[PDB]
């Protein structure tokens, strides 16, 4: 999970 | 004939309450309005989307939490990480019934081209391609991108997906990636660390729909002509191969020059090229918003590609209205590029088109  | 607008006041202040783009929905409406557009188009209402046409792709698990702290904006729910709410999609009071009206607006676009009412409908408010069945993910809660697929597909046997955003399509792609109905092409930027991380070249779909994905990777500092190219490169490829009889165009405005995420570096003259090419293809076409986090520019953005859907030339000055102070300091609908690097290499552009030129040969 990267954060957008 | 004469394009859909799926809009609303109701509507526009629903989509206006995301807080990843607050207003958004207004100010894109409002300068579209401004510029009278909204005269030359059928101004559809849309309806809310049921449950039962959410359950369409998102699992009853997952609409039964977002339900659930949508009710009190439970931001501390115990099972909230597992469904992807957290700092990018927050749990917030009414959250649900947001998605559910931007998936009711977007499913209202698709049957009014099953319906042959147009051979356009407009959803500036939708594109949140990120979102999976049973997670949120990108400012993403629901997907209405695959929800108005999987109604397209009721009427049309083969449609292609093609994404424009800044970001990866990952969630439409992942959907249809077993299948040969349904074609998805994204361009995006790909760098390690950068959101949401997928969609390299080689990733090409998986089973039957093998060679039904496609992806094209790029690099920071593109601008309009090498980025139409590529984007033309692809799509005669796509076009010839694929054979699509309907077409779901997503055009995330994050890719503008402008936008805080300093990515990309285009005008809308250039992603109004990539949407001039599809619209002489003459199909059932649902176009769809996305990212976009220079609001002004985000706005400029759609009217230009709105006017671009009429066929209309839309004077270079923005007329007055309830936002005009938000378009200095120069107030005029065209984007100047940033004077950045192009990051992309020539070679490397030519690998990419390459390699996807081998893999649409196995399409037939
Ligand atoms: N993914 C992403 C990137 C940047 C953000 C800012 C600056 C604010 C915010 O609330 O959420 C963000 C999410
Ligand atoms: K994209
Ligand atoms: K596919
Ligand atoms: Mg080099
Ligand atoms: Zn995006």
């Amino acid at each position: 999970r990267h954060k957008k | 004939l004469v394009p859909v607008y799926i809009y609303s006041p109701e509507y526009v202040s629903m989509c206006d309450s995301l807080a990843k783009i607050p207003k958004r929905a207004s100010m894109v409406h409002s300068l579209i309005e401004a510029y009278a557009l909204h005269k030359q188009m059928r101004i559809v209402k849309p309806k809310v989307a049921s449950m039962e046409e959410m359950a369409t792709f998102h699992t009853d698990a997952y609409l039964q939490h977002l339900q659930k702290v949508s009710q009190e904006g439970d931001d501390d729910h115990p099972d909230s990480i597992e469904y992807g709410l957290g700092y990018d999609c927050p749990a917030t009071e009414g959250i649900f019934d947001y998605a559910a009206a931007i998936g009711g607006a977007t499913i209202t676009a698709a049957q009014c081209l099953i319906d042959g009412m147009c051979k356009v409908a407009i959803n500036w408010s939708g594109g949140w391609h990120h979102a999976k069945k049973d997670e949120a993910s990108g400012f993403c809660y629901l997907n209405d991108a695959v929800l108005g697929i999987l109604r397209l597909r009721r009427k049309f046997e083969r449609i292609l997906y093609v994404d424009l955003d800044l970001h990866h399509g990952d969630g439409v792609e992942d959907t249809f990636s077993f299948t040969s109905k349904v074609m998805t092409v994204s361009l995006h930027k790909f760098s390690p660390g950068f959101f949401p991380g997928t969609g390299d070249v080689s990733d090409v779909g998986l089973g039957k729909g093998r060679y039904y994905s496609v992806n094209v990777p790029i690099q920071d500092g593109i601008q309009d002509e090498k980025y139409y190219q590529i984007c033309e490169s692809v799509l005669k490829e796509v076009y010839q191969a694929f054979n699509p009889k309907a077409v779901v165009l997503q055009l995330g405005a994050d890719t503008i020059a402008g936008d805080p995420m300093c990515s990309f570096n285009m005008t809308p003259v250039g992603i109004g090229k990539c949407l001039k090419y599809i619209l002489q293809w003459q199909l059932a076409t649902l176009i769809l918003g996305g990212g976009g986090f220079n609001l002004a520019n985000t706005a400029r953005c759609w009217t230009y590609l709105t006017g671009v859907i009429l066929g209309k030339t839309l004077s270079s000055e923005i007329p007055d209205h309830e936002f005009f102070t938000a378009y200095g300091p120069d107030y005029v609908l065209e984007i100047t590029p940033s004077c950045r690097p192009d990051r992309n290499e020539p070679h490397r552009i030519q690998q990419i088109l390459n390699y996807i030129k081998g893999n649409l040969k196995h399409v037939v």
